């Protein structure tokens, strides 16, 4: 009996919850299905006896993952959590079936990982399709773990001659003017937000800190959106998408400085 | 560094695992040290952070008052997966560095590239897994350039395909790894209590107690007969007898109090905090019985 093998066999049982009605309504030598291996069921056989500890196994593994499905939102998205708690939805109703469709998933030190699938399970929850604000919230949380997520092994790209956009920053167009949350804090979720379109500028300051929320113009959205490949020898300012082909200054070129400031780009140097 | 010794005797001290509870009945300055959980401070491995911004600062006030520990929970580093993947030298390993830590605890478990599948599975007593696990714990010792101990596991039902008991076990694991020993009374009493046959005498005398670094001291409840190691309850008068037989047969470095988790730490617990100075007397007891027998 090696212990890879009893390991593997567990990691079977606590993702698929059909084997665990099984085991647990049949303690019988042969009523619970032969179907387990031969090598399997000489590990179940073993655990014959004491068959009360095996169901108080399981369960303590669901209620640690559907706790860590809180650990996930709080790490993660902790102003969409904090939105969710006010509006009263049940998590834990929602840690359920998300678990189930993983079946059971351990996600382990993937939190961020963990996260972005939970605010995609939750962004097509019924419950949650009455309020677009904190829609358009967990959307600009799904971008912050995806800037943490695009640190890990980014394209490490050398300064030279181009303006370059760099990966500890990036940009959500939100629908509505998320601001009003992010400037009180204490009305996440609770107050009512109009429809008008933002520019938030997800960034970092130094890459062991936490990252920070901050709005540019229109204009500065236009200028790293037009950075997506670094085609900006001077082209930049001709790359105005034809509605301009005027290369200005200090109109254009302090809302460079702002940006590099906030570790959104490099300038050719 | 090439190989290590136990340290000099540090003191007792205090888990430290409630963060915003524990801070407000801070009692004098005899506490000197406090453990630090390396799983509460460690940030997410698909990021490029290797503590919690928002812990950083936790541990700059407290690396200058008091000396604080390591201990290495959902670690993975007695699993299958290879050492170099396991969230213990991707992470456990630099924050016990971070935190300028003497020595690092580590429990004795199973885990995979996962946490929350650690508990309940004490890993397999037999000399197959003695072989595999103490070239991880040997290799991992030397990343982190520290002693490193093994906390002693309470369970329900051993691994099957056990070939020894867990006393043979253990020493087995620490004299061919060359690591060290983190001695756990209370997992050792609730091992006694609820396993057949778990002879608490034979156990002390088959550890090679010149390995033990530290000591825990903590306190669960049970109540018709479901579930223990609570890790709340009142520390029990036997788990005494144990701690004051220890210091009689060895010297630790240091030993620490475990307690309740903030809020649940079970399916079903109590969260209640209006007993403080049942702690407070419980850090009395053995900072007296340590000075009984200070070298
Ligand atoms: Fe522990
Ligand atoms: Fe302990
Ligand atoms: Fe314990």
């Amino acid at each position: 009996m090696e212990a890879e093998q009893v390991w593997k066999l567990w990691r079977r049982v606590l993702r698929d919850e059909r084997l665990q009605a099984q085991l647990f309504s049949a303690t019988d030598a042969t009523h619970w299905l032969s179907g387990f291996s031969e090598s399997e069921s000489k590990i179940l056989s073993v655990y014959a006896q004491q068959f009360d500890r095996v169901k108080w196994f399981v369960e303590n593994y669901q209620f640690r993952l559907v706790n860590s499905f809180l650990n996930a939102l709080e790490t993660g998205a902790p102003l969409s959590l904090r939105a969710l708690l006010h509006i009263n939805v049940d998590l834990n109703a929602q840690s359920k079936a998300f678990l189930r469709d993983r079946q059971w998933r351990d996600y382990g030190p993937q939190v961020y990982t963990y996260c972005e699938d939970v605010l995609g399970f939750l962004a097509e929850a019924d419950e949650l399709q009455g309020y677009p604000e904190i829609l358009d919230l967990m959307r600009l949380e799904r971008e912050s773990v995806r800037l943490y997520r695009g640190l890990v092994d980014p394209e490490s790209l050398p300064a030279d001659n181009r303006y370059q956009r760099t990966s500890m920053a990036r940009l959500y167009e939100t629908r509505f003017a998320l601001s009003g949350w992010l400037r009180q804090k204490d009305q996440l979720g609770l107050t009512r937000l109009p429809e008008s379109t933002e520019h938030v500028l997800i960034y970092l300051p130094t890459l062991q800190a936490r990252h920070k929320f901050t709005l540019i113009n229109a204009q500065a959205a236009r200028l790293y959106n037009c950075l997506e490949q670094p085609q900006s020898a001077a082209g930049l300012f001709m790359l105005i998408n034809s509605d301009s082909a005027s290369v200005p200054g200090s109109a254009d070129l302090a809302l460079l400085d702002r940006l590099e400031q906030l570790n959104a780009i490099r300038k050719p140097l | 560094m090439p190989d290590f010794v136990k340290p000099a005797p540090i003191g007792v001290g205090i888990q430290y695992n409630p963060e915003i509870l524990d801070w407000f009945p801070f009692e004098d300055i005899q506490v000197d040290i406090l453990e630090i959980l390396l799983d509460n401070i460690m940030a997410p491995m698909d990021g490029p952070q290797i503590i919690k911004p928002s812990a950083q600062a936790m541990i700059e006030r407290l690396g200058q008052k008091f000396t604080l520990l390591a201990h290495s929970n959902y670690g993975c580093d007695f699993g299958f997966s290879a050492l170099e993947e396991t969230a213990a030298v991707q992470r456990h390993v630099p924050l016990a560095k971070m935190l300028n830590s003497p020595w690092v605890a580590n429990h004795c478990f199973y885990g995979d590239q996962s946490w929350l599948d650690i508990w309940s599975s004490p890993i397999q007593f037999s000399a197959a897994e003695v072989a595999r696990c103490a070239d991880r714990a040997q290799s991992l010792q030397t990343l982190y350039g520290m002693p490193l101990a093994h906390e002693n596991a309470a369970y329900y039902l051993e691994c099957p395909g056990a070939e020894m008991r867990e006393a043979e076990f253990l020493a087995r694991l620490v004299q061919r790894s060359g690591t060290f020993l983190h001695l756990d009374l209370h997992n050792i009493y609730t091992n006694h209590l609820n396993l057949k046959g778990f002879d608490l005498k034979d156990y002390m005398d088959t550890l090679p107690l010149d390995k033990v670094i530290s000591v825990h001291l903590a306190g669960g409840s049970w109540h018709g007969g479901l579930y223990h190691d609570w890790h709340d309850a009142c520390v029990p008068e036997p788990v005494w007898d144990l701690y004051e037989d220890l210091l009689s047969r060895a010297q630790p470095s240091a030993v620490i109090l475990e307690y309740q988790g903030q809020a649940h730490h079970a399916q079903t617990r109590i969260m209640d905090a209006s007993d403080e100075s049942m702690i407070v007397r419980d850090v009395q007891r053995a900072q007296a019985i340590w000075s009984r027998y200070n070298r």
